[PDB]
């Protein structure tokens, strides 16, 4: 018999990697003085 | 003062599961029959490929765990501890003070004095004991709790140790120290060598008994042949050089 | 600036998961673990948390889906020969297979 | 007992990398291009 199909499955999705306080944030910084914030073990949704 | 570690410190090499099948393995393992260099409620010990902690109190005075490569300043370097409640981890690259003892009513805050570039953050009669391991970047942790009523002695006895945790921090840790609480007016150290052993397992549950197939000539036979039981006979186990 | 160290990875993308399927022949994969078979629903209970049972002859045999946390079992494709009975071509050209 | 263990030990040899990269095809298949892994396939293949 063949594979009817091929199946992936994976664990839930845990915290986002949160980029709304990076992208949709309030007050930005000027060039001279620029932010360097760093994400960390989470993941990071692109495709948005 | 010294004692020996009967034939405790087995911990699951990985996380299969399997019925009854007596499984021989390959890992760092804490060797059985070997001293422990046992203390009294404490200088730095040093990390080499790994340790086994375990601890004997009636009171809950033990508590966490400092770990590090350097224990001077500006390095990477573990920190594991413990309030009244929910267990904190802080595990970044600071300038981590000093050995913190804790001191006892609830008024107990002589932890840290420096922040810095933190990279990690983690909020959440008996016997505890633990095994670090530092692999490739990773930290993993197990534990396990068991009842006792003699408190002086280690007691005899066999316990797997279910795996607890694992973090991605890359370290390379040389030491750590430990961390008591004191009031204001016995833990366990042994070390862990690549081994070879024989779990078992029960196909309802977990591992019931193990042996070390390096300590003695029938260890070596039960190696060999896979099993437990040897029957009467001669039995060709390996080479002399 | 996405940099790569000899730390492990940590900052990684989601992975888009699927309906499982039980009692047909389909490519499985659970976080890395692939291969082939019939998925049912098992009989035996592993742990408060193991990822995936083997047995004799090291094969996995016993896996259990991390959304639901339900242990299931992984039983071969079927696959076998065919024979082909026959009483001989001159006496007639009737066949049987196996 | 011996057809037993010969025919175990026959199905425990297929865990082993005779000195390839690993003893599972399908991670060789799809971690290295073609031109190169047909080496490690069949490094494999002749120990098997
Ligand atoms: C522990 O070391 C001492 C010497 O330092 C030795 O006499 C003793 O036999 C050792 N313990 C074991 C269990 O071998
Ligand atoms: C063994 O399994 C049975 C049910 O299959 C259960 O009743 C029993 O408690 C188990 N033994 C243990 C957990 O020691
Ligand atoms: C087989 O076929 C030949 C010719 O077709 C015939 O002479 C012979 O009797 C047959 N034998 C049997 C057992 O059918």
């Amino acid at each position: 018999v063949q594979p009817t199909e091929s199946i992936v499955r994976f664990p839930n999705i845990t915290n986002l990697c949160p980029f709304g306080e990076v992208f949709n944030a309030t007050r930005f910084a000027s060039v001279y003085a620029w932010n360097r914030k760093r994400i960390s073990n989470c993941v990071a949704d692109y495709s948005v | 003062a010294y004692t020996n570690s009967f034939t405790r410190g087995v911990y699951y090499p990985d996380k299969v599961f399997r019925s009854s099948v007596l499984h021989s393995t390959q890992d760092l393992f804490l060797p059985f029959f070997s001293n422990v260099t046992w203390f009294h409620a404490n200088p730095v010990l040093p990390f080499n490929d790994g340790v086994y902690f375990a601890s004997t109190e009636k009171s809950n005075i033990i508590r966490g765990w400092i770990f590090g490569t350097t224990l001077d300043s500006k390095t990477q370097s573990l920190l594991i501890v413990n309030n009244a409640t929910n267990v904190v981890i802080k595990v970044c690259e600071f300038q981590f003070c000093n050995d913190p003892f804790l001191g006892v009513m609830e008024s107990e805050f002589r932890v840290y004095s420096s922040a810095n570039n933190c990279t990690f953050e983690y909020v959440s009669k008996n016997l505890r004991e633990f095994v670090f391991k530092n692999i490739d970047g990773y930290f993993k942790i197990y534990s396990k709790h068991t009842p006792i009523n003699l408190v002086r002695d280690l007691p005899q006895g066999f316990s797997a140790l279910e795996p607890l945790v694992d973090l991605p921090i890359g370290i390379n840790i040389t030491r750590f120290q430990t961390l008591l609480a004191l009031h204001r007016s016995a833990y366990y150290v042994g070390y862990l060598q690549p081994r070879t052993f024989l779990l078992k397992y029960n196909e309802n549950g977990t591992i019931t008994d193990a042996v070390d197939c390096a300590l003695d000539p029938l260890s070596e036979t039960k190696c060999t042949l896979k099993s437990f039981t040897v029957e009467k006979g001669i039995y060709q186990t390996s080479n002399f050089r | 600036s996405f940099e790569l160290l000899h730390a492990p990875a940590t900052v990684c993308g989601p992975k888009k998961s699927t309906n499982l399927v039980k009692n047909k022949c389909v490519n499985f994969n659970f976080n890395g673990l692939t291969g082939t078979g019939v998925l049912t629903e098992s009989n035996k209970k592993f742990l408060p948390f193991q990822q995936f049972g083997r047995d004799i002859a090291d094969t996995t045999d016993a896996v259990r889906d991390p959304q639901t946390l339900e242990i299931l079992d992984i039983t071969p494709c079927s696959f076998g020969g065919v024979s082909v009975i026959t009483p001989g071509t001159n006496t007639s050209n009737q066949v049987a297979v196996l | 007992n011996q057809n037993a263990q010969a025919l175990n030990t026959l199905v425990k040899q297929l865990s082993s990398n005779f000195g390839a990269i690993s003893s599972v095809l399908n991670d060789i298949l799809s971690r290295l291009d073609p031109p190169e892994a047909e080496v490690q396939i069949d490094r494999l293949i002749t120990g098997r």
